[PDB]
RNA sequence: GUAUACGUUAAGUGGAAAAGGAUGUGGAGUUGCUUAGACAACCAGGAUGUUGGCUUAGAAGCAGCCACCAUUUAAAGAGUG
């Protein structure tokens, strides 16, 4: 379960999710992955959940690479009171995920194997998924 | 068994589209799914 | 590749017509039939041997040139050789029975089961379980059985009621 | 028929030839005398034996060879075989013997050539875990 | 444990009864006492003890024989070593009262050091 | 304008939303085979060394662990259910 321990500031603008991936679109570290093609916040108890899933069925096999992490917290106000008189209180963390973005990287294990991790993960995620892997030119 | 996810369970299963909704038969009476 | 293309010999002595908006009435010494069917299709008989040719590659065509060269075979072979569905009923008490044209089931019912046939179909009793249904369309002998069977379905902890020939039932346990 | 490989020197009591005479219809204790009688020179080891039957309640048995892996045992002397083969090499065997039990098993087995019996005992020595050599 | 050591020679019996009633109802159902067919049969034969036979689930009463005796025979390993340990135990003990009913001090401190040495024990 | 040409859809989509599921259909592009005869269907072989080995009474291809071979060959895996 993925925090940071320290922030500069601990309310924060939501901020907006247009345009592609900025950066941790090709992968690079595993021979397959989760490329994604909508944009919506992704919380940390679905990137646990996820990691189970992957984890559990890769019982034998090689180490998962999160590339994701939930640094941007998300202030929630308490329920029945009036809109306004101040923001409200941080609940969690959510990371901002573009289009493109790849999200977690498995290597080490066979294909097929591979492939239903990630399905298992993608029916985690709140996001449309496909599977992507290396491409040697190259 | 009546799901929006209707899915071949077992080897034996078979995907059929009577009346236009998706279905699975099957020998095994446990895995008969259909849809809508 | 595909049914509408093999031959489809006929035994003697049969006869085919060939009338206009394609009916075809079929004559043999095992009954008579007839059957209405779409104007779409062109059919042509040659000597001691049917025909059936598709307009078009369209869907709808490959699966009517199917179906209709499928149940001209169905006529050609219930008009000479006829079609039997032989039913078993299992059971301690289990009986069919016959009283003139009407045939009478001892189903464990506290009432007892009489089924009305249509002409042409006729149903034989020869022994203690086994009962042959007779008839020269395939149609009919199945509405016959499904109607025999739909009086009682088989349970599937025990063979009981109407059984066809080889077929296995799941099999459960009791207690 | 009903063929089995019955041992030589434990065929007198109700196992392995007492329940397949049995359903047959026949007295086994009227038959183990006649299966020791003509299994006594070779004694020791488990023999097929056909087991044909017939209406009149006669039978006459068609002994055959003893298999390539009772004879693997014979040629080696170990009795049990190894938990993985070609794994723990635990015996083997000159190619001499190896042709004798190729050589003993003419009048049963379909080979027109010799070369081709021992080809065969080659690969059911492999299997035996025990060295070709 | 001697005494499922003779459960043992009972359990025996019961798939001895087991296996008579197993073509069986070869007999009638009571105790299928002594099933056997005259011919092509392997008449196994054994002398069997003979409760009424069950029951409403005919194989499965012989296949809970057979099991009991299947249980049986891992008593028969596992018992054994436990009155092995047991007997080892009791010579133990029987020292203990002996070196308890009285001797040396120095003595009951150093077996206090053996004892604790005897075994590692965290660290 | 019951207008013209080329296609698409068969649900009343048009004329109300999703995750997810699906041998729907029209296209585009690879790849194994294919008139030396292709994928299915119907007639036959579907084997002996061989109950291949430790194991459990019994693993006889079809509890488990297993190098997983050799023939008669037009073909057979010490075997997919």
């Amino acid at each position: 379960m993925l925090l940071p321990k320290r922030v500069k500031y601990r309310r924060e603008h939501r901020g907006k999710m247009r345009g592609r991936a900025k950066g941790g679109t090709e992968v690079h570290f595993g021979e397959f992955g989760i490329q994604a093609l909508e944009a919506s916040w992704i919380t940390n108890r679905q990137i646990e959940a996820a990691r189970i899933a992957m984890t559990r069925y890769m019982k034998r096999g090689g180490k998962v690479w999160i590339k994701i992490f939930p640094s941007k917290p998300y202030t929630a106000k308490p329920l029945e009171v009036r809109m306004g008189s101040g923001k409200g209180a941080p609940e969690g963390w959510v990371a901002v995920v573009k289009p493109g973005k790849v999200l977690f990287e498995i290597s080490g294990v066979s294909e097929e194997v591979a492939r239903e991790a990630l399905r298992l993960a993608s029916h985690k995620l709140p996001i449309k998924t496909k599977f992507v892997k290396r491409e040697e030119i190259g | 068994k009546v799901r929006p996810s209707v899915k071949p369970i077992c080897e034996k299963c078979k995907v059929i589209r009577r009346k236009g909704k998706v279905m699975v038969i099957c020998e095994n009476p446990k895995h008969k799914q259909k849809q809508g | 590749s595909r049914v509408g293309k093999k031959l489809l010999e006929i035994p003697s002595d049969v006869t085919v017509t060939l009338n206009d908006n394609n009916t075809v009435a079929v004559k043999g010494p095992k009954g008579e039939l007839t059957r209405t069917f779409h104007p779409d299709m062109e059919i042509k008989v040659e000597d001691n041997v049917l025909t059936v040719a598709r307009p078009s590659d369209q869907k709808e065509h490959r699966a009517l040139h199917g179906t209709t060269r499928s149940l001209l075979g169905n006529m050609v072979e219930g008009v000479s050789k006829g079609f039997e569905r032989g039913l078993e009923l299992v059971g301690v008490g289990y009986r069919a029975s016959k009283s003139g044209n009407k045939l009478v089931l001892n189903v464990g019912y506290s009432h007892p089961v009489e089924i009305v046939p249509e002409e042409g179909i006729e149903i034989e009793v020869p022994s203690q379980t086994k009962v042959v249904v007779k008839g020269t369309d395939k149609e009919r002998v199945g509405a016959i059985a499904a109607n025999i069977r739909a009086v009682r379905s088989p349970e599937p902890y025990k063979g009981k009621g109407i059984r066809y020939e080889g077929e296995v039932v799941r099999r459960k346990e009791g207690k | 028929v009903v063929k089995l490989q019955i041992p030589a020197g434990k065929a007198n009591p109700a196992p392995p030839v007492g329940p397949a005479l049995g359903q047959a219809g026949v007295n086994i204790m009227g038959f183990c005398k006649e299966f020791n009688a003509r299994t006594a020179d070779q004694a020791g080891l488990i023999i097929p034996v056909e087991i044909s039957v017939y209406e009149d309640r006669s039978f006459t048995f068609i002994t055959k060879t003893p298999p390539a892996a009772v004879l693997l045992k014979k040629a080696a002397g170990i009795e049990s075989g190894s938990g993985e083969p070609n794994r723990n090499k635990v015996a083997t065997v000159k190619r001499d013997k190896v042709r004798e039990i190729a050589e003993t098993k003419m009048p049963d087995l379909n080979a027109a050539d010799v070369e081709a019996a021992m080809r065969m005992v080659e690969g059911t020595a492999r299997s035996m875990g025990i060295v070709i050599e | 444990l001697e005494k499922t050591l003779e459960y043992s020679e009972n359990a025996k019996e019961f798939q001895l009864y087991g296996e008579l009633l197993t073509a069986n109802l070869y007999m009638l159902k009571k105790g299928d006492k002594q099933a056997e067919v005259i011919n092509y049969y392997d008449e196994e034969s054994p002398t069997i003890t003979i409760p009424l036979n069950p029951n409403k689930t005919p194989s499965e009463n012989a296949q809970a024989y057979f099991t009991k005796y299947q249980k049986a025979k891992n008593s028969v390993a596992v018992v054994e070593e436990q009155i092995r340990l047991a007997q080892e135990e009791i010579e133990y003990f029987d020292q203990l009262i002996q070196q308890l009913s009285s001797a040396s001090p120095r003595d009951i401190s150093e077996i206090r050091e053996e004892l604790v040495e005897g075994k590692y024990l965290r660290p």
